[PDB]
RNA sequence: GUGGAAGUCUGUUAGAGUUGGUGUCCUACAAUACCCUCUCGUGAUCUAUGUGUAGGGGUGAAAGGCCCAUCGAGUCCGGCA
RNA sequence: GUCGGGUGAGAACCCCGACGGCCUAAUGGAUAAGGGUUCCUCAGCACUGCUGAUCAGCUGAGGGUUAGCCGGUCCUAAGUCAUACCGCAACUCGACUAUGACGAAAUGGGAAACGGGUUAAUAUUCCCGUGCCACUAUGCAGUGAAAGUUGACGCCCUGGGGUCGAUCACGCUGGGCAUCGCCCAGUCGAACCGUCCAACUCCGUGGAAGCCGUAAUGGCAGGAAGCGGACGAACGGCGGCAUAGGGAAACGUGAUUCAACCUGGGGCCCAUGAAAAGACGAGCAUAGUGUCCGUACCGAGAACCGACACAGGUGUCCAUGGCGGCGAAAGCCAAGGCCUGUCGGGAGCAACCAACGUUAGGGAAUUCGGCAAGUUAGUCCCGUACCUUCGGAAGAAGGGAUGCCUGCUCCGGAACGGAGCAGGUCGCAGUGACUCGGAAGCUCGGACUGUCUAGUAACAACAUAGGUGACCGCAAAUCCGCAAGGACUCGUACGGUCACUGAAUCCUGCCCAGUGCAGGUAUCUGAACACCUCGUACAAGAGGACGAAGGACCUGUCAACGGCGGGGGUCUUAAGGUAGCGUAGUACCUUGCCGCAUCAGUAGCGGCUUGCAUGAAUGGAUUAACCAGAGCUUCACUGUCCCAACGUUGGGCCCGGUGAACUGUACAUUCCAGUGCGGAGUCUGGAGACACCCAGGGGGAAGCGAAGACCCUAUGGAGCUUUACUGCAGGCUGUCGCUGAGGACUCUCACUCCGGGAGGAGGACACCGAUAGCCGGGCA
RNA sequence: CGAGUGGCUUGCUACCUCGAUGUCGGUUCCCUCCAUCCUGCCCGUGCAGAAGCGGGCAAGGGUGAGGUUGUUCGCCUAUUA
RNA sequence: ACGACCGUAUAGUACGAGAGGAACUACGGUUGGUGGCCACUGGUGUACCGGUUGUUCGAGAGAGCACGUGCCGGGUAGCCA
């Protein structure tokens, strides 16, 4: 079976829904963890350095 | 190269444990207070998933239910008894101190009271050989002589199932749904059968072991593999 | 016996097969009545259809020859 | 004669698979398609949904196969001009 | 699709009718996910729609989804999270143990709804009628009340009960046809309330010594049949519901086969086939309450995923519509749906191309190869070789039959079930289409079913049962984690870990020198601490004594890595190739030699065989069965070939409409020669050459496409290996701390483990922290 | 032993192309060369004839079908001027 | 746009001990190639006519579908070898 297009037909699967906390669709229905804002992992705000280039 | 089958095991992941959920029972001896008074009477024989042996099912005198490592001879209706001064019949369970000598014995405790851990597959046993105030000397099933605290609780008889060994498999759809019942990957791929990342004997424009098979208690895992500190090999001599 | 086997397996595989089997389905003795009508059950598990005695035995056979050293000793 | 076993046979039942045609297509209907042919089809079977295992780590009846068109070490951003 | 017609400024494709077709597990009906308003109405055509459009899933504006009894909600599953505890430098990190919560909308469990009617669009939700459940209140009854039952369960075979459907018979109602007398539709009516009860189990009677019974197994003096009785089923029968409802009308009665549903019997397991909430147990009247969330529509060759109105992908239920037949098969046809797998018009419609039919005579001559195509075919009777693991081989092979019509026989309760008989009779052909094996032999490989390179490899590769070796007594072996801890393990040697070989059969020789592993070890070597000597008012430092693991040394071990020659009638380096097999899928010489077979055979098979460079679990030989596996031979077959022809359908060609891309330094009508960085349309010499356009098959533009995969180069990269260099985990071992009392010893008090506790085992060891030596491609 | 011609083989060289001039063999279809295998016209003969052998001119036309092998080549069979 | 071969007469002759065995010329035919043609033979011929299986239109009659003829039998013109 192709791995493009006729695999692309089983995807019916919803994970990824709009965060309670951040308002992104990011919240993952399965695991209940924001991938964006970090809502049901932290407490914190999700937040890296390497969002942005080094010195700045 | 990457991690070799035996490593991925540890991490005790869904393909490597055993379907506990579906388990019915964890056998081990019942606690008496002393006395022995405890009597029970065998209500039923089930099947055990986690050893393809049989295994009994008793109401004891104060009400308790369990499930009990059921020796060859048991059947419904039969009263055993656990205790110092229990009968000295099969499917009783006393301390291997008021056990006669001879007698064959299975289900015994490494521990007194840590419930039994010694012979307790198919149509296994152990012999009591030795007495004394001290020491209860047991032949375990490998053949090997036990010093054991005469406290130590046993079971009176051979386990049931017995001769469980002596029907091959035939096919490998047999094997496959006894290794569902087991914490076991199966089936399996022979290491020289595989890549070089993969396996230390793998590799090659053949199939054979890169180095010799005999591997040090020494190597760390990931390395350990063939024939482990062995002492010998081949069957000549 | 071993002829669901067709012409797979070979010899020894499937003379066992049949050998341990019709042990297996042999008429069997009850130990507690007398009557020949003891039937396997399942792995190890005995059973008499004319009193109803659930046993515990061998695999393929009611009594092995280890469970029979018991009684003596 | 009865009985009805089997990783048993035939079988485009459903369903699964993918041998040859090196056919059609090859700015495609399609970033793996179409047709004919062909294999399996009560079992180590096929399948939906839920669920677990995460990157030198998984998963692998082992082909360096697979882990979202990405694999002899995924993807994203950063180190980085 | 066509002919008429409707609307409109405009009609091939928007609508009506007729005629003609397509779809039958779907192109029909109901839905899950997913989409998210795509649903309905009105108004529109700038956008989208493979052409057009008055149409629309498009544009704009409005409207539309109604629940005690359908789902959610509640329960618990694999498993997930939160808090606590502990770890970690630390946490948004981490395993265990507690507690708590979460985790199933088709498709797990589960209190209760049916029928009719209604809208443009909802509907077990609204309306009408009827029924039912739970909780609470009032009243009567009741002291019972929690034991138990249920929820609640695998795979295979099978009996009985039984509804719908389908079919048959006959009657009634309506319709169709018009030489007959046939053919089609209908003939209805729920939940619920009540009642009936087969099977199973049990009781009494009875008293079988051979009877009873089954599709089959089976049953019995431990009490068979028979007889009587208790308990006891359907989504089933029956009555009510119902001078409800529905129908234009009639508004039937019986039967067979019987999905659903109910209830039994048997067989299998090295496999044992959830749990919890809840219900029952546990009466009746009346009344009150029953909130919250979902509900439109699509569900796909246009509403989902695939950038698209994409020939791909995507779960469940309808598996009982008719004929057919073994059939959920083909073919044909209903119901229902559609003419939207959405551009048309024209030319006997050329060449050429895609699918395909038929080809005389020959019959594999084609070709790497029978690739492709063809042959055979269903059912019954007869008959069936080598070989074989006795199963099989086998549908071997081969031979015969096959329709219709008339009258019958047999099996069975019967079928609109099956098996036969006699006579008549038509065709070239009776499995008349459709459906539907070509067959046989030799050799190689892997035993077999199974697995695999999603996307050029399906194989001989992997797996497998079987054979074997290794480790380990469980405070284990093996493995994961930095730690706290964890998998194996609800396990315990008939175990489970780590490897090799790979069904069966006959077998599996010799070698322990090297390497590996393991055991032993007088002596030798062997680190650090402590100890002794020298040195230093101390210290650095030098040296000694002691000596663990390890090594030297010795031994065991090849189904451990692997080895099995040259020379002579021993030497390297341990042995010196045994049974077998052999020009091999291993044989360089090589098309080896002989034979078979053919006109001719580098092929194939058999024999020989000094084997460039076969050989025993790196398994050897051999092998029935199996195989989309490799090679070869024969019969049959045939457009593969001799050698091509004609035809069919879709294109191609012309016309209306729509309308890209690739590619482009410039110039360019070239050809023959030459030259040039040695492979020129363009330079040189000649030749030829009026311009433009259509169709064609592709000679050239070293044609287009891709900063060559080959090769080398770079003090480039990466994956992999090892007795490369250097280090890092991990294992072993000594020492110090925890750590205590009296080169060997006892004890108990820390500490560890077992026990519910009492207490038991072990014990200054072990664990842990620190350090030293050895091993250490496991990893960088 | 000596002198040459060709550019089919092999070797040598490293001029041309590594921002690619698609491989061997086969096939199909076209043109050509002559160092002529057959055919025409001739010369010599160890030329009686017949059948040959050798040589000259000559490229108009012909030079076919098969068995083994991927083979080119080559071996083999029956036809053939 | 024609190449080549076989056969007959020549002739059992010339030649030759014999065995054997020509030629010029004139004829008939074959093969390969070439161009054209369809009275003849043959192929096609989903024009057409018949037979017949399954199913649907109630039967009959007459028809549709079974891949672009359901299958089988025959086959005109044309086109062809
Ligand atoms: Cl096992
Ligand atoms: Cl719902
Ligand atoms: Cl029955
Ligand atoms: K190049
Ligand atoms: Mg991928
Ligand atoms: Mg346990
Ligand atoms: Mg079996
Ligand atoms: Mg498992
Ligand atoms: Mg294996
Ligand atoms: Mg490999
Ligand atoms: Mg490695
Ligand atoms: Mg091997
Ligand atoms: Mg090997
Ligand atoms: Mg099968
Ligand atoms: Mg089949
Ligand atoms: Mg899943
Ligand atoms: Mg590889
Ligand atoms: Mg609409
Ligand atoms: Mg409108
Ligand atoms: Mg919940
Ligand atoms: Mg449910
Ligand atoms: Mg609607
Ligand atoms: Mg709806
Ligand atoms: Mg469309
Ligand atoms: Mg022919
Ligand atoms: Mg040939
Ligand atoms: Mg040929
Ligand atoms: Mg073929
Ligand atoms: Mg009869
Ligand atoms: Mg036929
Ligand atoms: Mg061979
Ligand atoms: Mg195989
Ligand atoms: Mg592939
Ligand atoms: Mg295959
Ligand atoms: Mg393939
Ligand atoms: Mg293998
Ligand atoms: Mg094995
Ligand atoms: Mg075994
Ligand atoms: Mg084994
Ligand atoms: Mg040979
Ligand atoms: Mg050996
Ligand atoms: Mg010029
Ligand atoms: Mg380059
Ligand atoms: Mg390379
Ligand atoms: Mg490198
Ligand atoms: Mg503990
Ligand atoms: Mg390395
Ligand atoms: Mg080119
Ligand atoms: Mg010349
Ligand atoms: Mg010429
Ligand atoms: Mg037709
Ligand atoms: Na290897
Ligand atoms: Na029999
Ligand atoms: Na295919
Ligand atoms: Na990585
Ligand atoms: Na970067
Ligand atoms: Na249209
Ligand atoms: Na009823
Ligand atoms: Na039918
Ligand atoms: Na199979
Ligand atoms: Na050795
Ligand atoms: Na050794
Ligand atoms: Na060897
Ligand atoms: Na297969
Ligand atoms: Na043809
Ligand atoms: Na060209
Ligand atoms: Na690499
Ligand atoms: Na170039
Ligand atoms: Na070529
Ligand atoms: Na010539
Ligand atoms: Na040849």
């Amino acid at each position: 079976t192709g791995a493009g297009t006729p695999s692309q037909g089983k995807k019916n699967t919803t994970t990824h829904t709009k965060c309670r906390r951040c308002g992104e669709k990011s919240y993952h229905t399965k695991k209940k963890v924001c991938s964006s804002c970090g809502f049901g992992k932290s407490a914190k705000r999700r937040d890296y350095e390497w969002q942005s280039k080094a010195g700045e | 190269g990457r991690r070799i089958q035996g490593q991925r095991r540890g991490r005790g992941t869904s393909t490597f444990r055993a379907p506990s959920h579906r388990y019915k029972a964890d056998l081990e001896h019942r606690k008496v207070e002393d006395g022995d008074v405890i009597a029970g009477t065998v209500v039923d024989i089930e099947h055990d998933p986690a050893r393809s042996a049989p295994v009994a099912a008793v109401e004891f005198e104060d009400g308790d239910r369990r499930l009990i490592l059921a020796p060859e001879g048991v059947g419904v209706g039969d009263e055993l008894q656990v205790g110092v001064d229990a009968e000295i019949a099969p499917g009783n369970t006393l301390p291997l101190a008021e056990i006669p000598e001879g007698v064959p014995v299975c289900n015994v405790e490494s521990s007194p009271g840590d419930g039994g851990k010694f012979a307790r597959a198919s149509g296994v046993n152990a012999q009591l050989l030795t007495h004394d105030r001290n020491v209860a000397v047991v032949k375990l099933p490998s053949g090997e002589m036990k010093r054991l605290d005469p406290q130590c609780r046993a079971t009176i008889g051979v386990v049931g199932g017995g001769g469980r060994t002596d029907k091959p498999f035939v096919k490998a759809g047999n094997k496959h749904h006894k290794m569902k019942a087991r914490g076991t990957k199966w089936p399996n791929v022979r290491g020289v059968a595989m890549n070089a990342v993969d396996h230390p004997f793998g590799g090659g424009g053949r199939q054979h072991p890169g180095k010799p098979k005999s591997i040090s208690r020494n190597a760390p895992p990931g390395r350990k593999v063939g024939d482990i500190a062995s002492k010998r090999t081949g069957r000549g001599g | 016996r071993t002829g669901r086997f067709g012409p797979r397996y070979g010899l020894k595989i499937r003379v066992r097969v049949a050998d341990v089997e019709i042990k297996h389905k042999k008429k069997h003795k009850c130990p507690v009545c007398g009557f020949k009508k003891l039937k396997r059950a399942g792995t190890g598990i005995w059973m008499c259809g004319h009193c109803g005695y659930k046993i515990a035995g061998g695999c393929y056979q009611p009594e092995t020859v280890a469970g029979k050293a018991v009684m003596k000793a």
